[PDB]
């Protein structure tokens, strides 16, 4: 404590009250007359000095970017596994090797070397940080098999390392060292504690104020993640770093979301994402984080730099996601950690911008190889979609599509979402807006009465073919019933009403109107929609208060509106209802009266976007 | 948050703490503590600003009144800062007689006080007049009115500050302060207008204003927006306000919708107006569209609940 040494680089006087060694020091860095004055041996050690302040970022006192060096960082699974297969020279070399097999998801091979670390390294600090990695790799073992509970660590494996490990306390690992070492290494005491980022964590309380601090946290972030990694220390995988990761990003974020706001209040018109934020996020945030993040700030209004860093991650992401899928591959341990990194990677994508051929790589290893458990296809098309943001469609990508529609075909579907494949030609007819499918026009070519199943699936699909398969797709299903009718209308068998299919509904409203004493409320939406042209619809009038608010709203009696139904409307609807003027002042007082009532973000949504 | 609709327990051991911290404040500032005043005045100017959602009894709410206006620091609370958690404080509970005989000693002394007044937010002891007038509109300041009565043309300071508080006084009282005070500048005129003494404005006084705007004029190559304001509500048809725009973006906002851009708008503007003229800006037509949009940005981007309310009575 003889010294501040800040984030920025500068240092301060603190506590000691004796000579300025630190001043001295940077006043023979400055002038090389008094550097020459040195001795020899003195001169080489000023050398030495000056190349370790250097490469910290420890320039010169108070009065006078992020680059970590770690192929573990930057993913570079490829380079780490050729380091690996290469013979180690030094013991450091093993050290970082067995680091790199921790970080590959080899932890038995990670803990073999670092015991075979500890044995030949007897200063001793790789001897240290090796017994605290072998540690950590031992806690990362315990944890996944009780997680786990596929077995990828043998039970010979398990029960020998409990046997190694049994009674070994990580406390006493520093107190057990030499007392050189606990005198020259006292800066390492830390990682053998339980918890390490208290301060940090605490620290963070300043970027909640409402009243820099915010660059200060984000320098230490960066120092914390520049020694954690560069030294090969394996508690930068553990839940607390990424917890620290996760809490120092989102409140930067706020604090720069809260800044942003306060200004356009008080000025009427902040954080700057870059390469190292993209990869801190995608490694250490959930897709939850990511969604807290969005829906508390805009991150579209956050801008984004080195965009080809990013784009080459997210194209390493993409590889590594094919090499793990498209070969047999499969490291569960590694996959469990690297699967959440790539779908955050994937899913922060949407504010980057990306050249066409990395897109085409990220966009065909989403679709096919990213696995179904972790994302299903509704993830996969919001994902997709999201892709689509910053960049528009470009026929590469759409062809992607068209493989993996055609793909969902031939295996012709399970999404939590409950988006489908009728979406991803949603997608592509958006941006299109005339693409025909060829090898869809082909199947349908083939299509038999016998596989109902294809029938059923590409039946959603339809605007993907051609006028043959069209037709050819058409005989195969009948529109008899009004129940028929329906089961087309929600799957798309018709676009245009035709007049039987008017008669058909009339028959259905006529007999249930002769029963009075779902279905209605479909058909009075649709004739304000004007889908149906029949100028008949007044005659059901009186059971259904939606029906009537449909078909004719000068008539209707607003006392009987429910403010729920606008929830289920959609945005074509919604949208027309505003534009009709009539019912709109109507809707504008009940929604406003609502809202007074309970302030409702739904309702709030509705009334706002189009005005009803 | 709506913190007033939020209901609060325990209001007897709430009011007991804040009466202690006002006789804390009070044993303070009468031999005072520096090192136990840097911790205290925080909590205490929290806990004051905070009893706003409180009930006080009338016994607790004087002793809470009187620490805040007398014995209350000028340095931690400016007397715009006092009035401002004078009036929150009347929110809850309408000020009882005692409370308006406190506020009115406070006047005296503010009165004696000007024998030889810095409102970070510009509100002075003519507010807490107002505040008195707000509630019982039959009052009288009988120590301002002695303190009138003897007026003599060379105390200019008494003077000008007593004509804002003339809702206060008596006939017989303000009749010397009118024989010596008049509206003869911009400012006379503005706090004239405020008071209510004269309802429409006399040609003299669009003179001054025009006076006054040619005069920062010649100083271009804080009032601005009160001009603005009154040619937007019609009281001014001089109807040479439209030579002196590019001034204030708030005049050129007020004088003209079309001819004022929107990108310069503050949306934090639509929280100082008043109702009548919220509502006059909704119906205009002319700035409606962008009002609109101001308010739905500001919907989204911010918490502010105040926005929303704004939008949804006044559809601005």
């Amino acid at each position: 404590y003889d010294y501040h040494f800040e984030v920025n680089g500068t240092v301060v006087r603190h506590k000691n009250k004796g000579f300025g060694y630190m001043e001295r020091f940077f006043e023979l860095k400055e002038s090389c007359d008094e550097r020459s004055k040195l001795s020899k041996k003195q001169y080489e050690r000023f050398n030495a000095l000056f190349n370790f302040f250097e490469k910290n970022g420890v320039i010169c006192m108070a009065k006078d970017s992020i680059e970590i060096n770690s192929l573990a960082y930057h993913g570079k699974y490829d380079v780490m596994k050729k380091f690996i297969e290469e013979q180690s020279v030094s013991i450091e070399d093993d050290y970082k090797k067995a680091f790199f097999l921790a970080c590959l998801g080899r932890w038995e091979e990670s803990y073999d070397l670092y015991s075979n670390i500890i044995l030949n390294s007897i200063n001793g600090c790789v001897y240290y940080l090796s017994q605290i990695n072998r540690y950590r790799i031992y806690q990362s073992i315990t944890q996944a098999v009780t997680q786990f509970n596929y077995k990828p660590f043998t039970d010979e494996f398990l029960a020998r390392i409990e046997r190694e490990m049994t009674n070994f306390n990580i406390d006493d690992l520093f107190n057990g060292m030499p007392f050189e070492f606990q005198k020259k290494y006292k800066i390492l005491e830390f990682l053998s504690d339980n918890q390490f980022l208290y301060d940090d964590t605490v620290k963070l309380f300043e970027l909640t104020n409402k009243v820099s601090s915010d660059i200060v946290v984000l320098l230490r972030l960066y120092d914390n993640l520049r020694f954690l990694y560069e030294n090969c220390l394996w508690s930068v995988s553990f839940h607390e770093f990424h917890q620290y990761i996760r809490n120092s990003m989102s409140l930067l974020i706020e604090k720069a979301e809260y800044e942003r706001t306060r200004d356009i209040d008080e000025l009427g018109f902040g954080f700057f994402m870059e390469y190292y934020d993209f990869v801190n996020i995608s490694r250490h945030f959930k897709i939850d984080d990511i969604k807290n993040l969005e829906r508390s700030c805009s991150i579209d209004k956050i801008r984004f730099g080195e965009q080809e860093k990013i784009e080459e991650y997210l194209v390493g992401i993409a590889e590594e996601i094919t090499k793990q899928f498209s070969a047999n591959g499969m490291n569960v341990v590694f996959y469990t950690q690297f699967i959440s990194e790539a779908k955050a990677a994937l899913y922060f994508a949407k504010y980057v911008k990306l050249s066409e051929e990395g897109l085409g790589k990220i966009v065909k290893a989403l679709l096919f190889y990213f696995p179904e458990r972790d994302l299903d296809i509704g993830k996969r098309y919001v994902w997709l979609e999201r892709l689509t943001k910053c960049n528009e469609l470009p026929k590469s990508i759409i062809s992607i599509i068209d493989d993996f529609l055609v793909l969902q075909a031939e295996k012709h579907e399970v999404s939590s979402n409950g988006l489908y494949s009728r979406d991803y030609g949603a997608l592509i007819k958006h941006f299109e807006k005339n693409f025909i499918s060829k090898r869809l026009s082909e199947i349908t070519l083939c299509l038999t009465q016998d596989k109902q199943k294809q029938i059923d699936f590409l039946f959603k699909l339809l605007p993907l073919l051609s006028t043959n398969a069209k037709s050819h797709l058409l005989s195969f299903k009948s529109v008899e019933n009004i129940n028929d009718l329906m089961n087309g209308i929600r799957i798309g068998l018709i676009d245009e009403f035709t007049p039987e299919h008017e008669e058909l509904i009339i028959e259905y409203l006529e007999t249930r109107k002769v029963n009075y004493i779902d279905y209605m409320s479909t058909f009075g939406i649709w004739y304000f929609l004007e889908e149906i042209n029949n100028s008949k619809m007044e005659e059901f009038i009186g059971m259904d208060d939606q029906y009537d608010f449909f078909v004719d709203p000068e008539n209707f009696d607003y006392k009987k509106f429910i403010p729920s139904w606008l929830k289920n409307y959609n945005d074509k609807l919604l949208g027309k209802i505003a534009g009709n003027k009539h019912m709109k002042h109507h809707v504008i007082e009940v929604l406003k009266e609502r809202v007074k009532n309970s302030n409702d973000k739904r309702y709030l949504e509705i009334l706002m976007n189009y005005f009803i | 948050c709506s913190i007033d609709k939020i209901r609060f327990g325990e209001q007897e051991k709430i009011e007991e703490y804040l009466v202690g911290i006002a006789e804390e404040i009070t044993k303070q500032f009468s031999g005072m503590n520096v090192v136990f005043y840097t911790q205290f005045i925080s909590e205490a100017k929290a806990a004051l600003y905070f009893a706003k959602y409180v009930k006080l009894s009338e016994e607790g709410l004087g002793k809470i009144v009187k620490a805040l206006l007398f014995y209350f620091p000028e340095r931690d609370l400016d007397i715009g800062k006092r009035y401002v958690w004078l009036e929150r404080l009347t929110k809850c509970n309408e000020l009882p007689k005692s409370i308006i005989s406190i506020i009115d000693d406070f006047l005296v002394l503010q009165a004696e006080k000007h024998i030889d007044e810095v409102s970070s937010n510009g509100l002075y002891s003519r507010d807490y007049g107002a505040l008195i007038k707000h509630f019982e509109k039959n009052f009288i300041s009988k120590r301002l009115s002695e303190i009138t009565l003897c007026l003599t043309q060379d105390k200019q300071k008494q003077i000008d500050f007593l004509f804002k508080l003339l809702p206060l006084l008596s006939t017989n009282a303000k009749s010397h302060l009118l024989s010596f005070k008049s509206v003869e500048n911009i400012n006379d005129l503005m706090n004239g207008i405020r008071i209510g003494l004269i309802d429409e404005f006399t040609p003299e006084h669009e003179e001054l204003i025009i006076e006054y705007l040619e005069t920062r004029k010649v100083n271009y190559i804080d009032y601005m927006s009160t001009f603005g304001i009154w040619y937007f509500l019609e009281e001014i048809n001089n109807s040479k306000m439209e030579e002196f725009i590019g001034m204030d973006d708030q005049y050129d906002f007020f004088v003209d919708p079309e001819n004022f851009d929107y990108k310069k708008f503050i949306p934090s503007w639509l929280k100082n107006y008043n109702d009548k003229l919220l509502g006059k800006i909704a119906g205009n037509k002319h700035m409606k569209h962008h009002v609109i949009e101001v308010l739905k940005e500001r919907v989204k981007n911010s918490n502010d609940k105040r926005y929303l309310e704004i939008l949804m009575n006044y559809f601005i």
